[PDB]
């Protein structure tokens, strides 16, 4: 089977700048009829893939000509002349010259924007949950950029690594930022034995850790 | 308007089989090849097979011979793909697509795709989630704007449906991807509103879990 190699894995580009993606195949994609069946697809976040180009450089109907394709033999390139917000997603090259059809690994295009510090919110366990003998402390770190962030949980000044469940959103189309959720789950009994619960983030936008905490007590 | 609608998410037991459907409309079903593609853990697609509904002619990727069987019902304009003896590798999202290559013209017509069908191969039992309201104490973000949340935990399998005020509230919400842990998924969503909205008017978290026929609304009270 033809191995299709795409580089780079990810590219961060600012709106208005050009972007190019490379695709290499292990066999020439020149079919015996002289045509080269190399296609490019875009899979936007939460959407099905969509073909942008066919036959190396032919645009599909309704595709903007900001997008251009080129190459031959085993080397192909997709170029976006001016990146717009709607270009966010994973780009894949797929060959149709040699059966069976094979895809490249994909290239994620991320919109490079101005740094944004996280908005951190912390939530103690709900009454409903405590009733069940469980306790989850949640921390939302919303709208930050770059995506790189490290969050630790500290209970009464000591780092807690067990019981932590983290989740991140894909880059937001509306503002190009990322959001993350971190949940620390303990038993109701242990939760009630400690006082200070701290959600601590490490991010480029700060020389010191970004902290959000609460102290439980009674009243 | 050309449309391809695929069937719902499937939870399948190891070793059994499933039949996925791809109902089409808006075009002459018999005149175009229908292809099936597989996607595992994001970036990484695989071409499975294609069928010409007009003749029933099918071509398979060697890898999938014996795994997939494509059929098509002309009277209903529905393509089907049956997957047999499911194993770990079969857990994935499957798409059907009227790819659009016209062999006679050696050129392409627009490609239309189905929304995808998620297949989970597991022997784990279906479990209804617990929905917990997250009212701030420190997740207040002071005045101006306050952010509320909804914690959905302990359910299986995916997916779960989460909206705010029946969909009325869609801007400023962040729904995080579910994470599996100890055979149960946990998912959360945050919503940021102006201090003038909450607690004044109510914010409600709506959750639906088809697999267990669970539908729950949690009102975020102070
Ligand atoms: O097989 C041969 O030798 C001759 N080649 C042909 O007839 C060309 C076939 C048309 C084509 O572009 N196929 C590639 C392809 C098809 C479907 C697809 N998808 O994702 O659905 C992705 C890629
Ligand atoms: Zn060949
Ligand atoms: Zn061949
Ligand atoms: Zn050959
Ligand atoms: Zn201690
Ligand atoms: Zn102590
Ligand atoms: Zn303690
Ligand atoms: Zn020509
Ligand atoms: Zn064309």
């Amino acid at each position: 089977d033809i191995v299709m190699t795409q580089s780079p894995l990810t590219l961060s580009v600012t709106i208005g700048q050009p972007a190019s993606i490379s695709c290499k195949s292990s066999q020439s994609l020149l079919y015996s009829n002289g045509k080269t069946y190399l296609n490019w697809l875009l899979q936007r976040p939460g959407q099905s893939p969509k073909r942008l180009i066919h036959l190396v450089s032919k645009l599909d109907s309704g595709v903007p000509d900001r997008i251009t394709g080129s190459g031959s033999g085993t080397d192909f390139t997709l170029k976006i002349s001016r990146v717009e917000a709607a270009d966010l997603g994973v780009y894949y090259c797929v060959q149709g010259t040699h059966f069976p059809y094979t895809f490249g690994g994909g290239t994620k295009l991320e919109i490079l924007r101005g740094d944004a510090a996280p908005t951190v919110s912390i939530f103690p366990p709900s009454s409903e949950q405590l009733t069940s003998g469980g306790a989850s402390v949640v921390c939302f770190l919303n709208n930050f950029y770059p995506k790189d962030i490290n969050v630790k949980w500290k209970i009464d000044g000591s780092e807690r690594q067990n019981g932590v469940l983290n989740s991140w959103t894909d880059q937001d189309s509306k503002d190009s930022t990322y959001s993350m959720s971190s949940t620390l789950t303990l038993t109701k009994d242990e939760y009630e034995r400690h006082n200070s619960y701290t959600c601590e983030a490490t991010h480029k936008t700060s020389t010191s850790p970004i902290v959000k905490s609460f102290n439980r007590n009674e009243c | 308007e050309m449309q391809l609608q695929q069937s719902g998410a499937e939870l399948l037991r190891p070793g059994t089989s499933v039949k996925l459907s791809c109902k089409t409309s808006g075009y002459i079903f018999t005149s175009y090849w229908i292809h099936w593609v597989k996607q595992r853990s994001g970036q990484g697609l695989e071409w499975i097979a294609r069928i010409y509904p007009g003749t029933g002619s099918t071509y398979y990727n060697e890898k999938f011979k014996g795994k997939a069987t494509l059929t098509a019902d002309k009277s209903s304009s529905t393509a089907y793909m049956q997957l047999s003896t499911l194993k770990s590798e079969d857990s994935a999202v499957y798409f059907c697509t009227r790819w659009g290559f016209i062999p006679v013209r050696e050129d392409y017509v627009m490609d239309y795709w189905g929304q995808g069908t998620l297949v989970t191969v597991s022997s784990a039992k279906t479990t209804a989630p617990s929905v917990y309201p997250l009212a701030p104490v420190c997740g207040d973000t002071t005045g101006s704007s306050v952010t509320l949340g909804c914690l959905v935990k302990g359910y299986f399998p995916e997916p779960v449906t989460l909206t705010w005020n029946s969909g009325s509230l869609s801007s400023g919400v962040h729904t995080f991807p579910a994470v599996l842990q100890s055979d149960l998924y946990t998912l959360s969503s945050s919503v940021t509103v102006t201090s003038s909205t909450w607690p004044s008017q109510s914010i409600t978290c709506n959750v639906a879990h088809p697999a267990s026929s669970t539908k729950v609304d949690k009102k975020i009270e102070p």
